[PDB]
């Protein structure tokens, strides 16, 4: 219990040397502020998962077929037992229940396994357990589909934490994104539970495409919700009434949560603006050249923003301080490369419906080169005695 | 111009000589501690590959192609020895030309030339060329692009390894193990261009 | 005697310590059959090349030494290739480029330069055999792990029944891809340098 | 005068090594050719339904039961040539004996079609009971090659097999699954109006349908490739006129 | 059979074309002119040799040999060459031994510099007179339990000019050795037989080279004096090959001769009015005796001096009468000893215990300024480390501590 | 006018009132042996031996000729030595008024003096130790000459004094010191000041430059960066304004000037103000009956870069012109890291304290948080006006890398220049110590 008592209490220490007064900020407050910022997205994601599942279930089955389906899945009969209802007229509470029955087991598994690995490493190397794993665990739990198996979540958090982060030294001593590295482990290794048509609506027997997969097949006319029967307007993808990953769907809630940590100085408005610039430039160029066979060549810049996991990655995952560039001039190039590669993998890569994590991994590989270019340009000034 | 740009971009990004094809991983993983040395070695590799691939294309199409010399003869079993001989001889002659005629460029990039006298990347480039039956211009462009991709990859690895002066690596993983894991993560990142059929 | 044979397996390993030899190790370890054939070919070629360079170690002209050594190595590799395409046609189709890349493999040339030029014939055959033994230790371990966890088979024989043919196992996809070999060799180096701390590299 | 020594040594070494190399490479040439051919022979035997094992039995049964022939894709009439040695891929590559396809004709993204194709007439006795048509089209990660066995009537299918697919082992490489391949036995290529009618149904095919087979699950981008392969090769630029001649009579 | 002939002809002709183009590019694109190396820039003698080769090899061919233990490869790093113009690039293999200072003085390591062009370097003036000698063994009596004193006599009665603390390279041909050859007096043959060291044996079949430090100040003439320790195999791993050169020097008796080469060294005292403290033990008594005797008899110095020795028992210490005479003739000199495990027979009335503890407790503890003195140190590694740590804790600078490491 | 835009003006309670009032009587002085960089002393005094004013107390081994002289006359009562016999202080009971006197000149001929004569007089009197050299912040050799001397006529430290208040008291001594410095320097003299008016020297050699902005600007490092960039080849000296007044009084009267005007201020000082004192005065005797009851920390210098004055180091430094007293905080808080900070200062905007402008904070000596690895959210760039990449240089200092830090600009920095980067670090690093480590290694590998 004393090990957790390090979290509840301040350390109660004094300074030893030159700077006798210290700033009020620490790493704990930064990590908990980034952890609290994704709560609106988490809650709307649970709500949307429940609502999409209920809609798809009521579209397929009716009457006596519904009962045999809700008595077959523990999510459904546990909602019915706790108090909700799986009928077509369920309120906002019966949908958040069904979304929590999907999200909370994944979050629990991810947290437990990642914390086990982190405590193991910190014990073996005689350190203190660190925050900043809260962020990794919540982001990994929020960037996966609702129908992911728990053993795959365990394997993925193990890979993301041990290999990408803990092997290199811990928090602040790695060069890559742990959450995206774990998610990339599960996408290339077991790629049928994280792709296709049957993994994004947690309904039993429902096959339905997303929206960056309906756009690639037939354009903006092909954006129709089969479960309900109506078109996916722009305000649907912006607000978030679209199927997809758990906590990515609501661009409005992501903006509401990211404006705070951008105001506070924790996230980088330079990287965010760079991502936006790269996306707008490349999407406008594609719209200018245009194509006949490829329907993604005409997706505007404001459709790229609300579809897929672009906003989530731009706000919370592309602003990682350790993986990004350490120079103000390099952060712009980092963001521009992220946006450019995202749009490129979206449009001209046929096998992946999006590339918002492959882009970030590429930019993680190439950020130290931008820092090197800028610092080598800075050294030439100092040799000329003007800096 | 539409067909030669495609080959350049493909050889640079879609099929990277180092991270996609795994050619030259010994010097890649050994000589990549400093961005300076990695840049020099990448430039040397670019030059040698660009000079080597088209000459082997000429020799193949002139002598070693089936039925090229006389009708009914096939000398394709001399491919390996002819390629390795041409590569080694070109590397040595380039070393001597740089050492005598141009001392500055020799002190710049010739220092790395004894390493890539017989490297797997250049032999694999020539082998892929004889497999894909490129013309002379296609061979020039493919060699240039492959060298540029190899240089980009090794410079990125050197930049990462220089950023990792702040890390705290376990003792058993210090050096070679962590370099292997780093190159693995770099390949995981470079897997972005998998589906692009350019 | 025997210790000169078995030193490269653990004490001075090619892929683990003398970085020479990573290219084919990253590639031909998807299947244990190809890993075994590559092991045998590398052992044979290294041993024979060391033997011949030792036989003619005195009369090699220093000016064109590389040409005179590459002649022998490339002739041995060419003969090996022409024998593989006749009697093992399936393995060569999966080994296509790395059969010819044995010439530029670094083990074969490093053992010919550092050892064969300054040693007798009989010890040079033994040096080649030992370095091939270490090479094959690495290849076989990585290939066992990759083919077991990535396809559920060992040497083509079903072990863990895949879910596609009425089984309980769902194979990994990374064990058939690029990064997995890097991670496996890195963790193998970690395990090796845990038991033998004399190989641990210095902080500087 | 040190040049004499290096010249003599290099010449002796080159003579020995080159004699060995040229004696080895030329001796095993026919063995290599046989080993190359037997793979395709065994694949065709498997597609045709004949059971064989071992090189000797494979060769014997192939020379017994299978008779390759050439066909002109334009008119569907047999052409004279050595079908056992025809190389259709190099033929399609070469510009003299291949035609280029326009983007509206190139349904399967092959971009080049050879003039003369090869077909393997299965026969027991003098009568021919089957025909094996090689078809191919682009998938998502590579070009996929096939062997479709069409019966004598020219409509029914007796089996399919992809020997060269190269797609992800568990999403779209399920074209090599025995269940999916057995789904093909009994389907009818053409409808009553002599038009292509093979359909890859996304979501599973109606139980007992004659024209439709199930798609791959998680792979609609390599089920599209299969459907386009069959649409093109059963069309006017493929085995259309040949299958028409087969249906009319005189196989 | 037709293809075999074409294969043979084409292989031969391709190999000929490649070899001949390499020879043509090598003959024309390499000058291969003769270079003249200015041994010393101003003296007119110079070495004319083909450009191919190495600097140390050309110097050894011309007779000038540096005190290197490498023979190629830069193992230890004793060689020091100062070039003004020559080998331009400073190699990373020597950058380990050279700091930022000599990089501005222009020095390099000899094994790393390759002769490719005319160079002019400034060898140290003292290197000219390093003439090697071969001298007869006079006496080889055992002066300690594991240490034996060796003496050789120079022809012409010219004791080679060398400062106190230098060392010679002594080298020998192949030989077969057993511990039944040399004489061992009973006092130490006691423990010798107690641990039956005669079970050991060795056989060297190649020439060998080792270095040893002289125990005679310059004024003593005609004789070369040194103390050599036997390299008895460590009890941890006994079956290993025993000390080859040590066992050979031990097997040596009167009448035979060996080669003594080079009056060079590095462990020479600095000359100020700073108090000296000589900390030596084990086999390292020889350079300490050299230093003390030089400073006392040759220079007639009056600076306050001290000598602290270490030994396991009384039978191991020596030159006692000489040091008593020195301390009696000069009052400024005062020396002490310390025994780890003294014996009952000796009736010891002296300090006992580790020498660092003894020195610190007795002498420097009450000292008004322990950092003013300068300390000379030579002996076993444990003694070295212990006294180094004691002096550092006391606060003595690293500048004052001149350390000589036997085999390190 | 050079305007510094990136910096931080710490709001801390207890700003002094710029009125000079006499100080409490001091009976002990000292020379702190551990503030002189790279010094190893040779003592010329014994405990219980009477001394004079400007009498040598010890000398340098690494810098032959530099003499450290006594501030006042009396008796040496303590020579404190810490761990490894390192010198801590030489305490002198104040008694008598005897002194060593030197040659005195007129106001006219101060500029026409000999450089070597000025050098020897300063060395003998002990004022040579008022100079420091960038790089390495060491006392200049008695043989070397510099082409740029930086006089610091401004003070922007937290709770610092007003240089104009002092210089308006002895304009004559300031002008005399500036003339002496213009006679001593080979190239030039740079008097760095704020917009307010100061006395001016009539020499074409002395140039006045005006700086403006928050406080990285009062430090001589910013002045050197913006007016005369230093490196291994170009070395510049730095002296403050009170030491220039001392130099002027020395060359005008013939007797060392040891009086100082320091600012005693802090959150726990009952009445902050400027108080007169003597060089090296005892802080515990200076600040008794003047602090609030409880547990406090007495600092010699500012809160950014000072010395904790406890025991043997409880005396005024040679380069410190203020005393700072503030309470020590050691309370463990329930969720104090998660409380919205109405009374918490940060350069980040994650607390509510930034919403209230013009607020002052009663700051304790607590380190808010615990030691953790560096996560660069961008706080170092907000407080570094120099032309460097802060995060990369600080990581090069952390990683123990000397060559890269020197390439990135370590040779321009002092421990005072990284005090704000230490201040605003989330990982609670201390970069002055790492900078001194790298600079020591660079001094050695020379
Ligand atoms: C500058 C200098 C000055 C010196 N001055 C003196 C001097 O004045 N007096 C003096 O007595 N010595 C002196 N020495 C030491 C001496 O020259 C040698 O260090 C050594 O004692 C004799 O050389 P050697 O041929 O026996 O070495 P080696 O034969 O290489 O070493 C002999 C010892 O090493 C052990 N050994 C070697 N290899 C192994 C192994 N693999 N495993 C286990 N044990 C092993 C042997 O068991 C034996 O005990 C000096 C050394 C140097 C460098
Ligand atoms: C708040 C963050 C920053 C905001 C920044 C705003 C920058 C906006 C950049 C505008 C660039 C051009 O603006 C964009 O032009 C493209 C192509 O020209 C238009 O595109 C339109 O025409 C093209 C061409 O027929 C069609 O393929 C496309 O489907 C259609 O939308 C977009 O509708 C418009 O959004
Ligand atoms: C704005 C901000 C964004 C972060 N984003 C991520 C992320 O996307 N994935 C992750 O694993 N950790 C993230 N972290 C936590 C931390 O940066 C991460 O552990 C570092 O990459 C070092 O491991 C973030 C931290 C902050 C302050
Ligand atoms: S295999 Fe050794 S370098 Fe490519
Ligand atoms: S001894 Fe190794 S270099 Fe001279
Ligand atoms: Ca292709």
């Amino acid at each position: 219990y004393e090990a957790a008592a390090t979290l509840f209490y301040t350390p109660g220490l004094v300074t030893k040397r030159s700077s006798h007064v210290r700033d009020s900020v620490d790493l704990k407050r930064i990590m908990i502020m980034v952890w609290l910022a994704v709560f609106p997205a988490m809650f709307w994601g649970m709500y949307n998962a429940g609502g999409q599942a209920i809609a798809a279930l009521n579209h397929l089955y009716s009457g006596d077929q519904l009962a045999a389906i809700v008595a077959g899945n523990w999510h459904y009969w546990l909602t019915e037992m706790l108090g909700g209802t799986m009928s077509s007229d369920a309120g906002w509470g019966s949908k958040m229940l069904l979304g929590a029955t999907y999200f909370l087991p994944i979050y629990a598994t991810v947290f437990i396994v990642g914390g086990f690995w982190e405590v193991l490493f910190c014990m073996v190397r005689k350190h203190e357990v660190n925050e900043g794993f809260f962020v990794t665990s919540i982001l990994f739990a929020l960037i996966v589909p609702p129908t992911l198996p728990l053993w795959q979540a365990a394997l993925g958090i193990t890979f993301g934490v041990v290999v990408a982060k803990e092997v290199f030294g811990g928090t602040g001593r790695n060069f890559l994104n742990p959450a995206l590295a774990g998610r990339a482990f599960l996408f290339f290794a077991y790629p049928a539970q994280i792709s296709g048509d049957l993994v994004w609506t947690a309904a039993d027997g429902y096959s339905g495409a997303t929206a960056l997969s309906q756009w690639a097949q037939g354009g903006a006319g092909a954006l129709i919700n089969n479960a309900t029967g109506q078109t996916i307007t722009w305000m649907d993808a912006f607000i978030g009434n679209i199927p997809g990953s758990i906590g990515e769907v609501s661009t409005l809630a992501l903006m509401i949560g990211a404006a705070f940590i951008v105001y506070m100085g924790i996230a980088s408005w330079r990287i965010i603006g760079g991502v936006m610039i790269g996306m707008i430039l490349l999407s406008t160029l594609f719209n200018v050249i245009g194509s006949d066979t490829n329907a993604m060549f005409n997706m505007p810049w404001h459709w790229h923003l609300v579809l897929g996991g672009f906003a989530f990655g731009m706000f919370f995952m592309a602003t990682d301080p350790v993986s990004a560039s350490f120079t103000n001039s390099g952060k712009w190039a980092y963001g521009i490369l992220i946006g450019v590669m995202c749009v490129l993998i979206r449009v001209v890569n046929p096998a992946y419906p999006e590339g918002m994590m492959l882009a970030i991994l590429f930019a993680n590989l190439f950020a130290p080169l931008f820092d090197h270019v800028v610092v080598e340009r800075n050294i030439k000034r100092r040799l000329a005695r003007y800096g | 111009m539409e067909h030669y740009i495609s080959l350049l971009v493909k050889s640079i990004f879609i099929e990277n000589m180092a991270l996609s094809f795994f050619l030259g991983m010994c010097t890649f993983l050994a000589v990549s501690k400093k961005v300076k040395t990695s840049f020099g070695l990448g430039i040397a590799v670019i030059v040698v590959l660009t000079i080597s691939v088209p000459v082997n294309n000429l020799v193949y199409n002139l002598v070693l192609k089936p039925d090229a010399l006389v009708e009914g003869v096939d000398l394709s079993f001399l491919n390996f020895i002819t390629f390795i001989g041409v590569i080694a001889a070109l590397v040595q002659i380039l070393e001597m030309i740089l050492d005598r005629f141009f001392p500055p460029l020799y002190n710049a990039l010739g220092i790395f030339l004894p390493l890539i006298t017989v490297n797997c990347a250049i032999f694999g480039g020539v082998s892929f060329m004889v497999q894909r039956d490129y013309s002379f211009a296609e061979s020039v462009v493919y060699g240039f692009g492959s060298g540029v991709g190899w240089m980009l990859a090794i410079v990125a690895l050197a930049g990462i390894r220089e950023k990792m002066k702040y890390s705290d690596v376990p003792p058993g993983l210090r050096g070679l193990g962590i370099t292997f894991i780093t190159a693995g993560l770099m390949a995981l990142g470079f897997m972005s261009f998998s589906g692009v059929q350019l | 005697l025997k210790k000169s044979v078995l030193a490269p397996v653990l004490d001075n390993n090619p892929i683990a310590l003398q970085v020479l030899g990573v290219c084919s190790a990253l590639a031909v370890t998807t299947k244990l059959e190809t890993a075994f054939v590559m092991t045998l070919a590398v052992m044979f070629v290294t041993a024979l090349s060391n033997f011949f360079v030792s036989l003619i170690r005195n009369h090699i002209p220093n000016s064109v030494r590389i040409i005179v050594q590459m002649a022998i190595i490339a002739s041995l590799v060419i003969v090996v290739d022409q024998i593989l395409k006749a009697y093992l046609y399936d393995i060569s189709k999966q080994l296509s480029v790395f059969v010819g890349l044995i010439i530029t493999n670094c083990i074969v040339m490093g053992r010919a330069e550092a050892f064969a030029m300054k040693s007798e014939p009989i010890p040079s055959f033994i040096d080649g055999i030992g370095n091939g033994l270490g090479y094959g230790f690495v290849l076989m371990t990585v290939g066992f792990f990759r083919e077991l966890l990535g396809s559920g088979k060992l040497f083509g024989l079903e072990v863990l029944p895949l879910i596609s043919n009425g089984g309980w196992y769902q194979p990994n996809g990374l064990m058939l891809l690029a990064p997995s070999a890097f991670f496996l060799i890195g963790f193998m180096i970690w395990a090796i340098r845990t038991f033998k701390p004399e190989q641990v590299e210095a902080k500087e | 005068d040190s040049i004499k020594k290096t010249l003599f040594v290099v010449i002796a070494l080159s003579l020995v090594c080159s004699i060995i190399v040229s004696a080895a490479a030329v001796g095993l040439r026919d063995k290599q050719k046989e080993n190359a051919a037997l793979d395709k022979q065994s694949k065709i035997l498997q597609v045709a339904g004949i059971e064989a094992k071992g090189s000797k039995q494979i060769v014997e049964l192939f020379n017994k039961s299978i008779e390759p022939r050439l066909v002109d894709f334009n008119t569907g009439d047999f052409v004279e040539g050595d079908a056992a040695n025809y190389d259709q891929r190099k033929a399609a590559k070469e510009a003299s004996e291949s035609i280029k396809l326009t983007a509206e004709q190139d349904k399967a993204k092959i971009q080049r079609r050879a003039n003369v194709g090869v077909v393997y007439l299965v026969k027991d006795g003098d009568k021919t009971s089957k025909v094996i048509l090689p078809v191919h089209g682009n998938g998502l990660w590579s070009m996929m090659y096939a062997f479709v066995a069409v019966e004598t009537d020219g409509n029914t299918v007796s089996g399919l097999t992809y020997y060269e697919q190269g797609e992800t082992p568990g999403l779209g490489g399920e074209v090599e699954n025995p269940a999916w391949r057995a789904q093909w036995v009994g389907k009818k290529l053409f409808d009553e109006n002599h038009k292509p009618a093979i359909k890859i149904v996304k979501g599973g095919a109606p139980q007992g349908s004659e024209h439709g087979v199930d798609g791959l699950s998680g792979a609609t981008l390599t089920s599209n490739g299969v459907q386009n392969t069959f649409d093109f090769w059963l069309g006017d630029m493929g085995f259309g006129p040949f299958l028409t001649k087969v249906r009319d009579g005189g196989l | 059979m037709s293809t075999i002939i074409f294969g043979v002809v084409m292989f031969t002709l391709i190999i000929l074309a490649l070899v001949l183009v390499i020879l043509f590019a090598k003959s024309k694109l390499v000058p291969t002119g003769d270079i003249t190396i200015s041994i010393n820039g101003d003296p007119e003698k110079a070495i004319v040799t083909q450009p191919g080769g190495k600097l140390l090899t050309a110097l050894a061919g011309a007779g000038v040999f540096v005190s290197s233990a490498c023979g190629g490869g830069g193992s230890c790093g004793q060689c020091r060459v100062k070039i003004k113009s020559g080998g331009g690039d400073i190699l990373p293999t020597e950058l380990d031994h050279i700091s930022k200072g000599e990089a501005r003085e222009g020095e390099r390591l000899a094994c790393q510099v390759a002769v490719k062009a005319d160079m002019d370097l400034e060898l140290p003036e003292e290197i000219f007179g390093v003439k090697k000698w071969e001298c007869t063994v006079i006496s080889n009596d055992n002066k300690a339990t594991f240490i034996k004193e060796l003496k050789l006599a120079i022809p012409d009665g010219e004791s080679v000019p060398f400062r106190a603390g230098g060392y010679i390279q002594i080298e020998a041909p192949a030989h077969h050795v057993k511990y039944a050859d040399f004489d061992v007096p009973e006092k130490y043959r006691g423990d010798w037989d107690k641990f039956n060291l005669f079970r050991y044996e060795s056989k060297v079949d190649e020439p060998i080279i080792r270095a040893y430090s002289m125990a005679n100040y310059p004024e003593e003439f005609g004789i070369i004096m040194l103390n050599v320790r036997i390299a008895t195999p460590p009890p941890n791993n006994p079956n290993v090959p025993p000390g080859q050169m040590s066992s050979y020097i031990w097997s040596l008796k009167a009448g035979d001769k060996c080669t003594i080469s080079g009056p060079f060294g590095e462990f020479f005292a600095k000359d100020t009015d700073a108090e000296m403290v000589f900390i030596g033990g084990g086999a390292g008594m020889a350079p300490m005796r050299s230093h003390i005797f030089d400073q006392l008899k040759r220079l007639k110095s009056k600076r306050k001096m001290s000598y602290w020795y270490g030994a396991r028992s009384k039978r191991e210490m020596f030159y006692v009468e000489d040091f008593d005479g020195l301390a009696a003739e000069n009052d400024n000199f005062v020396w002490h000893c310390a025994l780890s495990d003294p014996q009952p027979e000796d009736n010891w009335t002296g300090y006992t215990g580790f020498i660092h503890n003894v020195l610190y407790e007795n002498y420097l503890k009450d000292h008004e300024a322990p950092e003013d003195c300068e300390y000379y140190m030579c002996g076993p590694p444990m003694m070295n480390a212990a006294v180094i740590n004691m002096l550092k804790n006391l606060g003595v600078e690293e500048e004052n501590i001149l350390l000589d490491d036997f085999g390190g | 006018m050079i305007t510094i835009k990136k910096g931080l003006d710490l709001p801390i309670a207890g700003t002094p009132s710029q009125v000079i009032s006499d100080g409490k009587a001091i009976k002990k002085v000292a020379l702190l042996g551990e503030e002189y960089v790279g010094m190893r002393p040779t003592m010329h005094v014994r405990v219980g031996d009477e001394v004079k004013k400007a009498q040598i107390l010890f000398e340098d081994k690494k810098n032959p000729g530099v003499k450290f002289t006594s501030p006042v006359s009396g008796k040496v009562v303590e020579i404190n030595r810490g761990a490894k016999r390192v010198l801590q202080s030489v305490v002198i009971e104040v008694a008598g008024d005897d002194q060593v006197t030197f040659d005195k000149f007129e106001a006219n001929q101060l500029a026409s003096l000999n450089r070597d004569a000025i050098k020897t007089q300063l060395v003998e009197s002990g004022l040579w130790t008022a100079f420091r050299t960038r790089p390495f912040s060491k006392v200049p050799a008695i043989d070397s000459t510099s082409e740029a001397i930086f006089v610091t006529a401004m003070d922007t430290n937290p709770l610092a004094a007003e240089p104009t208040v002092v210089i308006n008291e002895q304009s004559e001594a300031f002008v005399a010191g500036l003339d002496v410095l213009s006679a001593l320097t080979t190239g030039k003299v740079y008097v760095c000041k704020k917009g307010t008016s100061l006395p001016r020297s009539q020499q074409p050699n002395v140039e006045e430059h005006v700086f403006d902005g928050p406080h990285p600007a009062g430090l001589a490092g910013t002045h050197m960066h913006f007016l005369y960039p230093v490196s291994a080849d170009h070395v510049a000296w730095s002296i403050n304004y009170q030491d220039v007044i001392a130099v002027g009084q020395l060359f005008l009267t013939g007797e060392l000037y040891t009086q100082r005007v320091v600012s005693l201020a802090g959150p726990v000082v009952n009445k902050p103000r400027l108080v007169r004192t003597v060089m090296g005065a005892s802080l515990e005797q200076l600040v008794d009956s003047e602090i609030m009851p409880g547990e406090v920390r007495i600092i010699s210098g500012s809160v950014l870069s000072g010395t904790k004055a406890t025991g043997p180091h409880a005396y005024l430094g040679r380069y410190h012109l203020q005393v700072s007293v503030l309470r020590e905080g050691r309370d463990k808080e329930l969720f104090g890291w998660a409380m919205p900070g109405k009374n918490k200062f940060s350069v980040t905007r994650s607390f509510l304290g930034h919403l209230f402008k013009g607020q002052v904070y009663n700051m304790t000596t607590t380190t808010n948080g615990s030691d953790r690895s560096m996560v660069p959210i961008g706080n170092y760039e907000k407080v570094m006006p120099l032309d460097m990449e802060p995060t990369l240089l600080l990581r090069d200092l952390c990683a123990g890398d000397s060559d890269s830090a020197v390439r990135l600009g370590a040779l321009e920095l002092d421990e005072e220049d990284l005090a704000l980067c230490t201040f605003v670090c989330p990982g609670k690093y201390e970069y002055g110590q790492l900078l001194r480590e790298c600079l020591d290694k660079i001094e050695k590998e020379g």
